[PDB]
């Protein structure tokens, strides 16, 4: 378990979760304000 | 004593590796002290040699694996019958699959990229697929999303059994050695097993399911009406009143009467006229036989009785005067090297990979199939493509098997050993045969292009001047013709509609198949397709006769498989490595499948698809223009690229805007890829210390080092980037041409 | 018997069976090469080194001879 | 007595094996690298198990067929194998339950019995252990997987000594393998005839030579 | 079958059906080229006679006017001018490759080893005299196919 934790935290790992946890930040943001061009 | 013999919880299962990166490799086990451990990791986590000398501990890795690949094949299947029967037009398809555009895959709202769901006809809008699976699930009688939603539930128990096993075989039950061994077993299991099983159950369906279901789509009977494919095997009448010798049951099969089954077991040939694809009572007597040939074929070698042979007898009884002593010790190479096995089998998969593109094509085995003809130019091109892939891994697995493997004073062998003793006379004959062909075959289209410059078209090689009749392959067509009154009595019509001969068939005023013509074009082009492929040969084979040694580096073996050099003395050694020459040969290969497909999809738009007329008129996508314009480069350049590159570049603003953006994103990752042929890690390296004093001076430099990707990762990039890219653009110029005017 | 088929199947598959019981065909205790004997290991209530093996062997070739000829005779006349 | 037996498979079918006439021809319970379910004390117990419910099997896919041909069960409950609602396009019949319903029961039960005889298997001092409805008294087994006895499993005390054990043994196996022939037999004469089994044992006899295998 | 080069496995050849059969040694050793004991001019004229010869054909019939009736003397002039030139390169290679006063470079040896007065063909006077026969050879080459075809 702690060591699934630490491969969980491992470059590739940690870089899926964060940038898909971005994209659908940003996904979303697009689907609530979607066509903003000004700010 | 061929027997299960299997070794009790070799490696246990625990997490403990996966938190400890590069654990494989005893080196990059120790941890990063620069990047290129990053790169190193991901290149060696496959090379199961250099974590472990054991054949035993190698041989359970492979294993293993395959059930990861099998696993994931299956997974990928699932995802195809699942979209088919979630996100699909295939219900509204089998009513109208003349008109109807498949399609399989819808993309959300955002950004504005439903502009990808295209009007493809059904009430449905999504992107036209090309991978013809609706083909597939039309002639296997498929008639509802819920046969789909079963076939991936199925699909996905597979994905799940094939990962337990490759999990069960690694650390529960793992074979010994001696079991991977025992080839003649394996032979005889997958001739008659895998082979013969597979072909007769799955004849089985054709006939109970595949035949009568499509009986009814092509009598015009509603899908939702057909009877359920059980109902044929609960009530044999609905199978009597299709086919009646179902009627006689399964007595005339023990009775010798086969004949009685002429009804739905047939040799007829050509093409089903109202489907335009192959005969699927041809197809299904296919199989049967087929099925037939591989169960006995699987009794061929010897095992825990005493009929059959012994692999090892029957390759050290061949030797001749000019061989000595002939295979004898290829059974201990080929039992023993895993790379000489994967070279042959990469080189044969390959082989029949680029057949499979050439039969599809030319005997479409698909209803509804020749008249689509974006998935048909997809499939020719996507297995071309494997096709070359796999070839040119085989050489790099022959040249892995002489740095690695090879071993004169255990494993000797003299066939292996005449030829490393006039490797210099292979290579400097394949040399000039290749400097032969260049010359006569892209030479001729130089002095066409020139001729034509100069008003002079009356001494080009011409179909109009001087003509190259390619009278061998016309000889050919011409016989085939003449072969089901003739040579193949038992036929009633010729294998193919492309036999030069017969007549022509279509499917919804689309043109299907018809006689093709060979002219002096596709002479021209014929010695372009030998002349890229025996440069090919050239570059890989010199690289796996040269691996060990050289003139210029006489113990050029112990530098290993993959180096980049030896410096740069003996006037410049750069890329002398085996490796290198899989690196020089897939540009090779990517140049001869180009012109190979390029020549695939002019010739189609040309002189085959097309639309028929109500008299008959045909009417060609090009307009036959394949033979005046093909024999020139500014023919290539001005009648093919320019012009069938209209629809990519005027895609945007519809459905097929994605091809307009793949294609320019191609053409930039192609470019890009030259940043990295062109150049060498001195300069980047230099140029990274500037980058790393900056960040040295903020207090932000990484501990891992940063370092320029060594010299053979470089042209691994490079040529990665060169074949995407390179692909990508074809890719994107064939579907946008073939799905806005097919 | 019902057909004279019947009769070339019994004699292909009994001719057969006859050059593998005694000789002058290949048994799983005698291999050939260009026929030396050999030992198999699955004994048999048959005592001329003819194995159970060898009756599927040769029941299954005796088949194939028959029914290419059968079908031969009957594609012809 | 070997029925086909090697000298192979002899030196490790030591007799000590109930039912044990050297029968291998493929090498299977060769303790040389053994592992995974191909293990000898598991194909034995295997051997068993599948033995103990195709006896129930034979006797129970016939019995309708036997009871209700004579008039003894009601001609609405007496059936034949395949067509009790086990396989629904073959034949159905309204139980108490749904036919997908019972199945749930089915495994439900069928699920704590195997369940328990598993750990048996794996932790022999085991359930009876664990308390369950002061059952347990009659759920630790013996030593023996296979034959665990007790107030349960051997009411009546048979098997007093050791001839009468293995006398025992060797006879509940061999019935075993019948009846797994006999389940083997109702199957392959479904599918090529479509009648039951009693039915095929009839017309064999009111017709021997023209109902026969090679007529179908 | 296949054998080491002269029983020597060292050398950097093989002998096979190819290199040293007896039919084989027998037509090279025949050649105007190995006739290492005979004169180097009466060598080219033969050569130049042979090749001055096959070069008529492929001018005329493939050349710009092959399909006119100024087609025979074009491409004969064509092949006299392809001789011309070629005695250039003849000339040259000699010019460069020998000097005045150096031997023979050819082999002074036999099959069987023994020693023989090496070809003069590979001399400066020896190629002199070789280049001169070539260039008379294949002008009267030329014009003998020229007088067989369209005469
Ligand atoms: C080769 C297989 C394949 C491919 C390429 C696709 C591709 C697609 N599917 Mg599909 N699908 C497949 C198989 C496949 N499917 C199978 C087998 C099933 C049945 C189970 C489905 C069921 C299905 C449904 C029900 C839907 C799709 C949809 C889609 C589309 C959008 C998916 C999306 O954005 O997910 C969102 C993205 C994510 C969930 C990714 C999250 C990122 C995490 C962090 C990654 C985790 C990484 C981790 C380390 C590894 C986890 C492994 C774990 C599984 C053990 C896309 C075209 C959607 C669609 O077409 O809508 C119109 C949709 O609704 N699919
Ligand atoms: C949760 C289950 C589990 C656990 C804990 C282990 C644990 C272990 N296994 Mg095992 N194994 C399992 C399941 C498991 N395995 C299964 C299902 C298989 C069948 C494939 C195997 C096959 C197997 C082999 C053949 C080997 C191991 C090895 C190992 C050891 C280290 C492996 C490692 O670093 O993994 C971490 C690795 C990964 C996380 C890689 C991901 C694996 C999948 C298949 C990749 C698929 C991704 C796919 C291509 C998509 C990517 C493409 C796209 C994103 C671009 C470790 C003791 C190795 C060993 O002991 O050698 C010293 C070894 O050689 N195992
Ligand atoms: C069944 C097929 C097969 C198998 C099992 C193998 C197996 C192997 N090969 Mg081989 N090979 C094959 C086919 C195969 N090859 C083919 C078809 C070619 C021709 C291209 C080669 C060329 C080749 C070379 C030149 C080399 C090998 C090597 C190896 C060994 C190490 C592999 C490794 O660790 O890579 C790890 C895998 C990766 C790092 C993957 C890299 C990513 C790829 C290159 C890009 C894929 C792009 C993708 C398709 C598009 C997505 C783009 C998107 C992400 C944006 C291993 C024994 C290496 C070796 O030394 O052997 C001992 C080696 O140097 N092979
Ligand atoms: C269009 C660009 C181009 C061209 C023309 C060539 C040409 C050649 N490459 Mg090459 N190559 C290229 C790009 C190119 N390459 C790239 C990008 C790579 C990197 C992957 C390589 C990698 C590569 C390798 C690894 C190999 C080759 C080989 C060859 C030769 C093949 C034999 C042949 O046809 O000779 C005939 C020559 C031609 C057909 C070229 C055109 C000749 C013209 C039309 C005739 C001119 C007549 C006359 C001279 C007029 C000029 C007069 C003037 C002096 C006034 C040939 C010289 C192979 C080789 O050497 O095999 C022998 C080989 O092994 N190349
Ligand atoms: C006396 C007995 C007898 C008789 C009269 C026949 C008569 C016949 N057999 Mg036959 N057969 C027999 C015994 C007999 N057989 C036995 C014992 C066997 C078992 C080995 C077979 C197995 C057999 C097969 C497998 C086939 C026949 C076929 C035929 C028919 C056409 C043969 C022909 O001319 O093809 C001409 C054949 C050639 C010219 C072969 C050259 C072409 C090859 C395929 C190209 C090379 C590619 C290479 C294989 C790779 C003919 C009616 C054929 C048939 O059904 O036709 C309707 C057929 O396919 N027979
Ligand atoms: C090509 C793939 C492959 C290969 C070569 C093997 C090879 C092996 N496996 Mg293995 N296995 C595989 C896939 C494979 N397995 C899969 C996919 C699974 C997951 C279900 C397993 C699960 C598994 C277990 C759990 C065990 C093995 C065992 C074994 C070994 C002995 C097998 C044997 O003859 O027992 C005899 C085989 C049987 C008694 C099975 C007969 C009946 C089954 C159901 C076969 C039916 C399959 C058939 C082709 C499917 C037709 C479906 C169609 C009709 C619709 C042997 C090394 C055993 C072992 O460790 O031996 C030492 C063992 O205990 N395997
Ligand atoms: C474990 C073995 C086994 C199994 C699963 C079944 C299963 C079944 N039996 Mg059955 N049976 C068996 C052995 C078995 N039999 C034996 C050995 C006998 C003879 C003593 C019988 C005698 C029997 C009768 C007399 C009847 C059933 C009936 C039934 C059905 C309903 C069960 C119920 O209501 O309770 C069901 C298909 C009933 C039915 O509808 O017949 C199919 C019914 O009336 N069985
Ligand atoms: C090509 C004719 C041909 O098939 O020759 C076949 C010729 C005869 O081989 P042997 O009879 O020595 O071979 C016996 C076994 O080694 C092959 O079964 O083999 C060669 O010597 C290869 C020649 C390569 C020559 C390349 C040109
Ligand atoms: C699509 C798909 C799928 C599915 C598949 C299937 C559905 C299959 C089936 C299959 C099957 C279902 C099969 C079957 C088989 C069978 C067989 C293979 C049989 C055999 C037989 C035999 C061999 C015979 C014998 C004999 C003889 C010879 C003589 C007389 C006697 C007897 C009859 C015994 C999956 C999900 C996976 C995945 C995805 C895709
Ligand atoms: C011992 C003895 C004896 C003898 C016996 C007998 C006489 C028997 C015979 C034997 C037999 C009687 C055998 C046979 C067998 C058979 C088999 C084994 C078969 C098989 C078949 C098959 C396998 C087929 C298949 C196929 C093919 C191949 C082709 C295609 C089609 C088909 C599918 C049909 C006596 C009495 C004298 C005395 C005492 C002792
Ligand atoms: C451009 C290129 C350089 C430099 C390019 C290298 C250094 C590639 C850099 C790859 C990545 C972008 C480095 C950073 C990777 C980290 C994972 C990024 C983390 C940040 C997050 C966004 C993930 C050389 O290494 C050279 C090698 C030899 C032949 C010529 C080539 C080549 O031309
Ligand atoms: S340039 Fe690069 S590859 Fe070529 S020799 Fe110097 S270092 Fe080695």
């Amino acid at each position: 378990m702690r060591d699934l934790k630490t491969y969980l935290s491992v470059a590739p790992v940690a870089s899926t979760l964060w940038f898909a946890a971005l994209a659908g930040l940003l996904i979303e943001i697009n689907r609530f304000f979607p066509d903003a061009l000004t700010f | 004593e061929v027997k299960i013999l299997v070794d009790r919880d070799p490696i246990k299962t625990s997490f403990e590796q996966w938190a400890k990166p590069g654990h494989f490799s005893r080196t990059i086990a120790k941890g990063p002290d620069t990047t290129t451990w990053i790169w190193n990791l991901h290149a060696d986590a496959h090379d199961f040699d250099s974590h472990t000398s054991d054949l035993e501990e190698i041989s359970r890795k492979v294993f293993s694996a395959h059930f990861g690949q099998l696993s994931i094949i299956f997974l990928w299947l699932s995802g195809m019958y699942f979209h088919g029967a979630r996100f699909s037009n295939y219900e509204a398809w089998l009513n109208d699959p003349t008109h109807i555009r498949p399609s399989a895959q819808v993309v959300w709202p955002i950004v504005g990229q439903e502009i990808l769901n295209g009007d493809v006809g059904g009430g449905f809008r999504g992107i036209q697929i090309t991978s013809g699976f609706f083909q597939i699930w039309r002639a296997s009688g498929i008639t509802s999303e819920l046969q789909l939603y079963c076939t991936a539930i199925g699909a996905l128990v597979f994905a799940a059994l094939m990962l337990f096993a490759g999990w069960f075989h690694y650390h529960k039950a793992a074979p010994k050695l001696v079991w991977f061994q025992d080839v003649e077993s394996m032979l005889n299991h997958h001739l008659a097993g895998l082979l013969g099983l597979g072909s007769l159950s799955w004849a089985g369906h054709q006939i109970h399911v595949s035949l009568p279901i499509n009986q009814f789509l092509n009598a015009g009977v509603d899908p939702k009406e057909i009877p359920l494919p059980h109902e044929f095997i609960l009530n044999r009448d609905l199978l009597a009143q299709l086919y009646p010798s179902f009627a006689e049951g399964a007595t005339p099969f023990f009775t010798l009467n086969w004949s009685k089954y002429a009804d739905f077991l047939t040799f007829r040939g050509g093409l089903d006229p109202l489907t335009g694809g192959l005969w699927l009572t041809d197809i299904a007597h296919h199989h049967l036989a087929i099925a037939i040939l591989f169960l006995i074929a699987g009794h061929m070698y010897r095992t825990n009785w005493g009929i059959g042979h012994g692999i090892k007898d029957i390759l050290e009884a061949h030797k001749g005067p000019f061989t000595g002593q002939g295979h004898k010790g290829l059974y201990e190479i080929l039992t023993t090297s895993w790379h000489a096995q994967l070279s042959i089998n990469l080189a044969m998969l390959g082989s029949l990979t680029i057949i499979v593109a050439h039969h599809m094509y030319a005997m479409p085995p698909y209803p509804y199939l020749a008249t689509d003809y974006g998935t048909q130019l997809s499939l020719f091109t996507h297995h071309m493509w494997i096709g070359g892939f796999l070839i040119v891994g085989a050489a790099a697995h022959a040249a892995i098997f002489m740095v690695r493997d090879y071993d004169p004073t255990t494993r000797y062998n003299d066939l292996l050993d005449r030829v490393l003793r006039h490797r210099d006379a292979i290579i400097s004959h394949l040399n000039w045969v290749c400097i032969f062909l260049g010359f006569h075959s892209f030479g001729l289209y130089i002095h066409n292009d020139t001729m034509s410059a100069l008003g002079r078209p009356q001494d080009m090689f011409s179909d109009t001047a001087i003509q190259l009749q390619p009278v061998f392959a016309q000889w050919i067509q011409n016989t085939h013709a003449l072969a089901p009154g003739t040579t193949a009595p038992g036929a009633t019509t010729s294998t193919s509609l492309t036999w030069g001969g017969g007549d022509l068939v279509s499917v919804g005023g689309k043109v299907a198949l018809l006689p093709i013509p060979l002219g002096t074009a596709d002479f021209l082009v014929h010695h372009i397709h030998a002349f890229t492929i025996h440069v090919t040969v050239l570059i890989l084979l010199k690289g796996v006769l040269f691996a060990r040694s050289s003139r210029l580096i006489p113990d050029k073996a112990n530098l290993g498989f993959r180096f980049p050099c030896d410096g740069p003395g003996r006037g410049g050694t750069c890329q002398v490595s085996a490796w290198d020459h899989v690196f020089l040969g897939l540009f090779w290969m990517y140049n001869a499948i180009s012109v190979v497909i390029f020549h695939f999809s002019w010739k189609m738009q040309s002189d085959v698809w097309g639309s028929i007329n109500d008299q008959g008129v045909v009417t060609h996508i090009t307009g036959g223009n394949f033979a005046q314009s093909s024999i020139t480069i500014n023919g290539w350049l001005r009648d093919f690229l320019w012009a069938q590159a209209s629809q990519v570049i005027q895609s945007y603003g519809s459905s097929l805007s994605a091809y307009g953006l793949f294609f320019l994103g191609a053409h930039f990752v192609w470019a890009f890829s030259l940043m990295f042929l062109f150049s060498g890690r001195g300069y980047w390296q230099e140029l990274i210390e500037s980058i790393v004093w900056a960040h040295n001076k903020l207090k932000v430099a990484p501990a891992t080092q940063p370092r320029a990707l060594s010299i053979v990762q470089g042209r691994a990039v490079g040529v990665t980037h060169y074949l995407l890219g390179g692909i990508a653009t074809t890719w994107a110029f064939f579907l946008a041409r073939i799905i806005a005017v097919g | 018997i019902g057909s004279p088929t019947n009769l070339i199947m019994v004699t292909s598959t009994s001719l057969m069976l006859f050059a593998g019981r005694f000789g002058l065909a290949p048994s799983a205790n005698r291999k050939a090469t260009a026929l030396e004997a050999r030992d198999s290991g699955l004994q048999t209530g048959d005592p001329a080194g003819f194995t159970l093996a060898d009756t599927l062997a040769c029941g299954v070739v005796g088949h194939i001879i028959g029914v290419g000829v059968v079908l031969g005779l009957k594609n012809i006349g | 007595p070997l029925w086909f037996a090697s000298k192979q498979s002899l030196s490790y079918l030591d007799g000590s094996l109930p039912g044990d006439y050297g029968f291998d021809p493929l090498g299977l319970s060769d303790p040389e690298g053994t592992g995974g379910f191909i293990e000898p004390r598991w194909l034995a117990y295997g051997e068993v198990i599948n033995g103990r419910f195709a006896m129930l099997g034979a006797v129970g896919a016939i019995a309708p067929e036997y009871l209700g041909k004579v008039g003894l069960i009601p001609q609405e409950t007496a059936l034949a194998w395949f067509q009790t609602g086990v396989i629904p396009p073959a034949g159905t019949y309204n139980y108490w339950a749904d036919n997908y319903t019972l199945f749930v029961l089915e495994m439900a039960l069928m699920g704590f019995a195997e369940h328990r005889r598993f750990q048996d298997w794996a932790k022999p001092g085991s359930m009876g252990k664990q308390y369950f409805l002061g059952l347990e008294k009659g759920f630790g087994g013996s030593g023996n997987p296979a034959y665990p006895g007790g107030p349960f499993f051997n009411p009546l005390g048979f098997g007093k000594d050791e001839k009468s054990l293995k006398e025992l043994k060797l006879k509940e196996v061999k019935n075993g393998r019948l009846a797994m022939l006999a389940i083997l037999g109702y199957f392959i004469q479904g599918l090529v005839t479509g009648v039951g089994p009693y039915q095929n044992l009839l017309d064999h006899v009111a017709d021997p030579v023209n109902n026969n295998v090679l007529t179908s | 079958v296949v054998q080491p080069i002269n029983g020597d496995p060292f050398i950097g050849s093989l002998e096979t059906p190819v290199t040293s059969s007896p039919l084989v040694a027998w037509y090279l050793s025949n050649l105007p080229g190995y006739r290492t004991a005979v004169n180097p001019l009466l060598r080219g004229i033969e050569v130049g006679l042979a090749h001055g010869f096959l070069l008529v054909g492929p001018f005329v019939k493939a050349g710009p006017l092959r399909n006119t009736e100024i087609a025979g003397q074009a491409g004969s002039l064509a092949a006299g001018g392809l001789v011309v030139i070629l005695s250039i390169c003849l000339t040259i290679y000699g010019i460069s490759s020998f000097n005045e006063g150096d031997p023979s470079t050819a082999p002074s040896l036999t099959l069987t080893g023994r020693k023989k007065q090496p070809d003069q063909l590979q001399t400066a006077d020896g190629w002199a005299k070789f280049t001169g026969g070539f260039f008379f050879g294949g002008i009267s080459g030329v014009i003998w196919a020229f007088f067989l075809l369209y005469v």
